């Protein structure tokens, strides 16, 4: 038909504009030349790349990207390992008090950061651990384990373990069976859970803003929150928009590439 | 090869396979048929080594096996839900119990190709079992089950998840396939149709205990229980209560004094006080078409057919009665699932019967295939 | 059994030990620390005052203003998020054109950094530079006022954080068999009469889990107010109050008292949502 | 390959408002130490009370990578009583005190020592001035009432009508209010900062209520800045630069800002890039760095547009008493090696590098031997006013609790558009007194 | 009431249900039967207003209804997956349409109680549809459909999700119900057992074009097409090609002298020279039990019984004669589901044959109702 098709075209266009208009404002502001940034023109007439040619001249936005990526990867590896070891026991084993562990994990995944930063800043994790990588890997693990447990439990309950019996009908060797029939089945769920943990442990500002001082161990959200401008005597709107666009892309590309995995992982495999 | 077991058992925190004893030879095709939740799939697993024997022996040809591995117990199961690995390709799915057996790759190629040629999926040997349909998926499962050429070959309701029609074709396929290969089999099912079509012996199981073993004909035309004769013969053979009249048996619609022969044959044991009588639906022949000597000795009766159905080679008429005929020792377990209607019977008539709903019919019951049982223990008196 | 259960305990001990050794010990420390007069400039003299660090927080103006601000933002943002996310879910689930482009457009504001989003919303609502404040009347500047600034923070939070709620609601909604809607349509309900009597009572757990997540995650906002308002005009939420009182005054007794009080507020919220209204775990 | 080992580096922390005129000084002095050590330059936020936040967050939580720090003039008491910022008589040598006391101005130097001993060696002495466009208005205001009158006259005419004063919930507003309170006669705290004296006596009460009336006349004048309650040191500079305002009160570092922004495009009421003589003047890294003739030709065309004048008084015949700004170099108490750090704070405030900082970074200089150099009096044209505005200055309370007072009396005046001249006085006295006692919560 | 339609069609961006016409009377029980892929489910949906008809009329009563939403026609569909809400209680399920139809709540309770009294779920009116068995689940569905006293009560293969045993009782229950209520009913199905059991007419579709409307007896004993002769199969029909003897017909293994009557019906209406003869499995018998026909007045032959199943009162004997039977109009699609293999024939011998799997046999065919056909058109030639 044509009525419903026109309505769906309008709805799709509206959702896309709603979801893209505040990302194409940062870009259109970062490409606007300094002599005319003070024009509300959403379309950047007379673009120029003199706002990105001054963000990388000095390792202040690259070292922060490296620190954020390293912290994300290490906390992702640790959270995936431990949460997998603990989510295989709540998707296959029957022990007393397992509908409580998932609840407690998902509850303390909503712990507020502030109530955590006043004791931490004083602890043994403030006695020679102030701005290093462990000092940030620890609380990021705190907030990243429950997501790993939840996603991996969603990704484990669905695989058919009767395939293990089918395998043990041939040789019955449990090691070779669990390695050649169960591992290649679970692996993509593990990789999707790792992607989700790395995305969720990449945008936190309060902890990385209160426990990070030097050029080492200072994530990207803190490097842009403290950004002031490239030059010291010129208006900083274009330069701050350029920095925001530099920091945003390395994760927008991630989510765009891995969208089919992310949508199915967040929804506990409901949608496909 | 030659699988002999006896006195096997099980225990659940419950003797699910209590008193099971059989001796399956080479090439035979044994069925293990029973109602839902019975001890059929559990004795299958117990043979396969997935649930250990609680008490008994399982000598599968060579020695005792109840303390051995699946890799040397009765090999080559094929599950119901078609446990087949999706990430692998059909080639690897079929070749798995071969490649796992360290057979070189050229011989793997040849053997898997010829096995997929046994079936009709050779040109499907490159897909993944996520883009396959039920028929070809069942074919993949049985093809994996085939390649080994094992000692014995035990199936688990492979034809339960298929569609409504392909079941008969896959049944003929299984029959021809076991005729070609020639492997000892056990086949668990849930219906009498297949259990009679593809089968060399039958093990009707209720609550775990066997009821009757033997050729499908020996089970249909000579039952030794109410449950066996009310299970086999899909239109459940009609049931009526009565007592002995010292000369025969009496019904509200017929007075059966069959013969002095069966009289003395029934008197050769103790005469119970509550007798149940059963007639197959296929022995009610509508005297309007019974032109012969069987017209007088027919014990005919009349009833208004509530519903008739002409589905082809035979008109099935339904009819109802009165009184109380729900006396049951195994008929209750029978009707727990199918067999609804305390007073509801069905009769098969030839397709030349000008009878319809709403009028009376002279249902002739030729008393020559009568089967009478005791209401107490259900054991047969006429035959064994 | 006992072998499998002992193995379950062995497999579970790592995650549990880690989580309640790095989540419960900080709170025990924050309590023991709020019982004291602990200034971070001169830490040589920290005497123990019983509870005069909780009275000072609970009977002070700046604490109740921040609490009111964060509760207002929480309730308004969560309501708008629920409505708009139900709409987005029903669009992502029932659209006829490419439902891949829509999932992409919805994942873009889910992976973006909150800081860049807040900078976008900060420059959009600045007169002269911003297109969204260049269409208001002359001389408005709706970012140096309290209630307009709060409205803009609510808008930023809604835009940023509605896609996650939409995806959770879709996780719930995609478990509604089409047959149920076809039957409700034969029954004579219609488009809106069934959305309230067939599909809504079906996703009660998904709605309740999404509401719990949204309420807590909105009770713990720091940056949409940090780099957009800063806390001026008495706007800063409770996290900004804790940050200020710990790092600008150095009093860590009061900082940890505010930490404990925020934890208790979140606990009361997540206990209401659980003991009342149900809202059990999604793995139940 | 670079975990931690290597030649000494002395992290030198400055505000982001000088991340180029102090990187240039660190580069001028680095190559002079030869191979001994190098002077890095990390930076702090632009806010005047946010850099204290960062600096004290690095000092309390022991950060062994903080060596020298340029702390403001009101933090010497709080950073010395608390143990940080080790005194100048603690070297392996013991001559940084002789260097500090030697040549500086007395005004800035007296704001370094807490009790009798120095704790930081001064490097800069800011002082607010009045900047006004010269083609719009002749004869600058010279009085706040005349200033408000000129703004209204330019609003009725339809030109730049703002005033661009630093009214915002931060330290700049307390600097403004303190100038306006010291000019009228009052003062925030007593001599020894032990008791609030804003509204003590009807004289002091009249002074503070007059300061509040002047704060409220601006920011509620018709045609004033729509967003004057969220402006600061920078936005006033750019406000006058972009033609929006026609008056402003701001530190003397605005003349090189306007010159550079003009000669690189920027302003429109002063092209300075159609001149073929200004080509190649802008340095390669970004700063201005002109010759003598190029600065003369970039000042001859900026003297007929953007003159300056002294801060406008509060009465017709009573000169204004502006407040001290500046920066004091102090070596942190969390540095493993503090002989080299003292050598760094001794070779960052040489006479050279002071000529550089002052001339082409804006920030004034504290060396008294410069203001008498005939080339300096020509390249730093606002040496005059600054001098004649350090005689009668208005030093902020200078107590070890001053930041609490200045974060209570900047949230009592939080939105300046709606204050009450007579009620906010008593609110201020109560707030300031509860800050001196020490009881409450910082906003 | 009385649902009529004619000239109806559909178009998917293709002719799905093109050229459809009938007048279902008040109480007439149409069975839309066809193979999976034909336009039965979609013509049902169209009747239920789930897809506006492309071109034609849709006259429930006598007026155009192809515009009104399904909320108006009062059809009360039942579904195959038992669409019933879990978040409700059985009584609230049953009363959902009635509470949406603005019924007084006292009458609500009374009518839901009468509906649950008709069926046998009476006590289940407080549980949830998660603690119910398949029988009572589908009965709750039928009960929700019953209450409206709808105008064209239309079902959608409701008995598809049950087991293979309770379907007999459920067929009897739907028949008894339908006969008690007395409402127009159209019933999409998937096999021939139902389509012949419960029905007043039958509509055998292939891909969208109706092939025959007719009572099951007339659809069986006088087919109008190859598809409607092989689709009502039981032991599907055996499609031998043959030759035109001009006195009778020469089978691949025999030669007939059929009759003069069918001979003039074949000759006076001349046709191209290709005739695929068909002989339903009932008529084939073993020559060792009859004398009337099996002699010169029939066509006997011999073959090795590849498989014999004695599953009761009927021995099915398969056999595979060499030759060809392909190359016809629609037997390709007919054999796409059933009758796999180019040659696999069935013969239904009586329950007293003397055969086993692997010995010869002397089969004869009663040459009385052998249904000749064509190939260039497919149309039958015995009757319409
Ligand atoms: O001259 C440039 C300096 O301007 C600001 O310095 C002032 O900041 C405070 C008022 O907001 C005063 O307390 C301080 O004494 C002034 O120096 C800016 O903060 C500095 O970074 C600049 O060097």
């Amino acid at each position: 038909d044509a009525r419903r098709a026109t309505w769906w075209s309008v709805v799709n266009i509206l959702v896309i504009v709603y979801a893209l208009i505040p990302v194409l404002w940062i870009l259109s502001l970062s490409l606007k030349p300094t002599s005319s940034v003070k024009d509300g023109k959403l379309i950047p007439t007379e673009i120029t790349f003199a706002n990105y040619k001054a963000i990388f001249s000095g390792d202040a936005f690259t070292s922060a990207l490296f620190n954020s990526i390293g912290i994300g990867l290490i906390t992702t590896i640790i959270a995936v390992v431990i949460g997998g070891m603990a989510a295989y026991a709540v998707a296959r084993l029957q022990f007393p008090g397992k509908q409580l562990l998932i609840g407690v994990a998902l509850l303390i995944a909503m712990f507020p950061h502030i109530s955590l930063v006043t004791p931490i800043f004083n602890m043994w994790r403030g006695i020679g651990l102030f701005d290093t990588w462990p000092g940030l890997i620890i609380p990021y693990i705190t907030f990243a384990l429950p997501l790993a447990i939840y996603t991996l439990s969603a990704f484990f309950r669905e695989i058919p373990w009767d395939l293990e019996k089918a395998a043990k009908m041939d040789g019955a060797t449990p090691a070779q069976a669990f390695r050649k029939v169960i591992a290649p089945l679970a692996a993509p769920g593990i990789v999707t859970a790792a992607i989700l943990v790395f995305i969720f442990a990449w945008n936190d500002l309060l902890l990385a803003l209160s426990l990070t001082a030097t050029q080492r161990a200072i994530t990207a959200p803190v490097a842009i929150a403290n950004f002031t401008g490239s030059s010291q005597f010129e208006e900083p709107t274009g330069s701050i928009a350029a920095g925001a666009m530099v920091i945003t892309i390395p994760i927008i590309i991630f989510v765009l590439i891995f969208q089919r995995r992310i949508v199915a992982g967040l929804t506990s495999g409901a949608v496909k | 090869a030659e699988i002999v077991l006896d006195r096997v058992t099980k225990s659940y925190p419950r003797a699910a396979v209590k008193e099971f004893s059989m001796t399956i030879a080479d090439g035979e095709f044994i069925i293990l048929v029973g109602p839902s939740g019975c001890g059929k799939s559990t004795t299958l697993n117990m043979i396969a080594g997935l649930e250990e024997i609680t008490s008994g022996e399982l000598r599968i040809g060579g020695e005792r096996v109840n303390e051995k591995a699946p890799k040397d117990r009765d090999i080559a199961m094929v599950f119901q839900s078609y446990a087949l690995y999706p990430h692998m390709t059909v080639r690897q799915n079929i070749a798995f119990p071969l490649t796992l057996a360290k057979v070189p790759k050229a011989e793997i190629a040849a053997k898997v190709e010829e096995t997929a040629k046994i079936l009709d999926l050779s040109e499907l040997l490159d897909r993944k079992p996520g883009q396959l349909s039920g028929g070809q998926r069942q074919r993949v499962a049985m093809g994996r089950a085939i390649v080994r050429s094992p000692k014995a070959f035990l199936m688990d309701q492979p034809l339960s998840n298929l569609d409504a029609k392909l079941r008969v074709q896959m049944r003929a396929e299984i029959s021809r396939l076991q005729d070609r290969l020639g492997t000892t089999t056990v086949y668990v099912t849930h219906d009498q149709t297949e259990a009679m079509t593809l089968g060399d012996r039958v093990v009707v199981m209720l609550a775990g205990e066997v009821q009757q073993i033997g050729t499908p004909d020996e089970l249909y035309s000579s039952p030794a229980n109410l449950f066996v004769a009310g299970f086999i013969g899909s239109p459940a053979m009609n049931f009526f209560p009565a007592t002995r009249t010292d000369v025969g048996v009496r019904l509200p619609f017929g007075e059966v004094t069959l013969t002095p022969h069966m009289l003395d044959l029934l008197d050769k044991q103790a005469r119970p006080e509550n007798i149940i009588v059963g007639i197959r639906p296929e022995h009610i022949e509508d005297s309007a078409l019974l032109d012969g000597y069987a017209r007088i000795r027919a014990l005919t009766f009349s009833v208004r057919a509530d519903i008739v159905e002409s589905l082809g080679a035979d008109k099935y008429v339904h009819f109802t009665t009165e009184g109380a005929g729900a006396e049951s020792a195994q008929l209750a377990e029978l009707a727990a699932d199918s067999g609804a209607g305390t007073n509801q019977f069905i009769a098969r008539v030839s397709a030349d019967s000008r009878v319809r709903t709403g009028e009376q019919i002279e249902l002739a019951i030729d008393t020559t295939k009568l089967s009478i049982f005791d209401a107490a223990t259900g054991l047969n008196l006429t035959r064994d | 059994k006992k072998s499998e259960r002992r193995l379950a305990f062995w497999l579970i001990a790592p995650a549990v030990l880690l989580m309640l050794a790095v989540t419960a010990y900080p709170i025990g420390y924050a309590v023991w620390l709020s019982l004291q007069r602990y200034n971070l400039a001169e830490p040589h003299d920290t005497e123990f005052i019983g509870l005069a660090n909780y009275v000072t927080v609970l009977t002070d103006g700046y604490w109740w203003t921040a609490f009111a601000v964060t509760l207002g933002i929480t309730v308004v943002s969560v309501a708008i998020e629920f409505a708009l996310g139900l709409a987005l879910a029903l669009v992502m689930h029932r659209t006829i054109f490419g439902k891949g482009a829509v999932r992409t457009a919805i994942l873009i504001p889910y992976g973006i950094v909150t800081v860049a989003a807040s900078y976008s919303w900060y420059y959009a609502w600045t007169p002269g530079t911003g297109y969204l404040a260049n269409l208001l009347p002359e001389g408005s500047a709706p970012l140096t006022d309290q209630l307009p600034s709060l409205a803009i923070v609510v808008l930023a939070e809604v835009w940023k954080t509605t896609p996650f709620m939409a995806l959770l609601l879709l996780a719930g909604l995609a478990l509604v068999p089409q047959d149920l809607l076809n039957a409700a349509q034969v029954d004579g309900a219609g488009p809106w009469k069934r959305l309230t009597k067939v599909i809504l009572p079906m996703i009660k757990p998904a709605i309740l889990v999404a509401l719990l997540f949204r309420t807590l995650d909105a009770f713990r906002i720091f940056d949409n107010i940090y780099i957009l308002t800063g806390g001026s005009n008495d706007t800063g939420s409770v996290s900004i109050l804790g940050y200020d009182n710990l790092f600008k005054a150095f009093n860590v007794g009061l900082g940890s008292a505010i930490s404990v009080l925020i934890f208790l507020s979140v606990a009361i919220i997540a206990f209401i949502y659980i003991k009342i209204f149900g809202a059990a775990a999604p793995g139940s | 390959c670079g975990s931690q080992t290597g030649g000494i580096v002395i992290n030198y922390y400055t505000p982001a408002n000088e991340e180029a005129t102090f990187k240039a000084v660190a580069n001028r002095c680095n190559e002079q130490l030869g191979g001994r050590f190098q002077i890095a330059q990390r930076n702090l936020p632009k806010g005047a009370d946010d850099q204290r936040l960062q600096l004290a967050r690095r000092l309390t939580g022991n950060d062994k990578s903080l060596d020298v720090m340029a702390l403001d003039v009101v933090w010497t008491a709080e950073f010395a009583e608390a143990g940080w910022a080790v005194p100048l008589s603690e070297d392996p040598a013991g001559l940084a005190e002789a260097d500090a006391t030697e040549n500086t101005l007395p005004g800035p130097l007296e704001t370094a020592r807490w009790q009798d001993e120095l704790y930081a060696a001064p490097i800069t002495t800011n002082t607010q001035l009045l900047w006004y466009r010269a083609d719009l208005m002749p004869a600058p205001p010279t009085t706040w009432d005349g200033m408000l009158d000129e703004a209204n006259r330019l609003y009725r005419e339809g030109g730049p009508s703002w005033i661009a004063v630093q009214g915002k919930q931060y330290e700049g507003m307390v600097v403004w209010f303190n100038t306006l309170l010291q000019s009228a006669g009052g003062q925030v705290l007593s001599d020894d900062g032990q008791r609030v004296t804003l509204t003590d006596t009807p004289e002091h009460r009249a002074a503070t209520v007059k300061a509040l009336r002047i704060i409220k006349s601006v920011a509620t004048a018709p045609g004033a800045d729509p967003s004057i309650t969220q402006t600061d040191e920078n936005t006033a500079r750019l406000a006058l630069e972009q033609g929006k305002a026609a008056l402003e009160v701001n530190w003397p570092y605005v003349l090189p800002s306007l010159l550079e922004n003009a000669v690189k495009g920027g302003v429109s009421f002063l092209p300075l890039d159609g001149d073929p003589a200004l080509q190649g003047s802008i340095n390669d890294v970004g700063t201005f760095s002109p010759t003598d003739e190029q600065f003369d030709i970039a000042f001859d065309a900026s003297k007929k547009v953007f003159g300056f004048a002294p801060y406008p008084g509060v009465n017709p015949d009573e000169p204004a008493r502006v407040t001290l700004g500046g920066l004091n170099l102090a070596v942190a108490s969390t540095s493993q090696h503090k002989a080299e750090a003292f050598e760094a704070i001794r070779c960052l405030r040489n006479v050279e590098n002071q000529r550089y900082t002052s001339i082409e970074g804006g920030l004034p200089a504290v060396r008294t031997s410069l203001y008498d150099d005939p080339a300096f009096q020509k390249k730093y044209p606002q040496y005059e006013i600054i001098r004649q505005q350090l005689t009668n200055a208005a030093v902020r309370p200078a107590t070890p609790v001053y930041q609490a007072v200045s974060t209570r009396m900047s949230a009592t005046l939080a939105p300046i558009s709606d204050i009450d001249p007579e009620r906010t006085a008593d609110e201020l006295t109560e707030a300031v007194q509860k800050a001196i006692d020490g009881k409450g919560l910082i906003p």
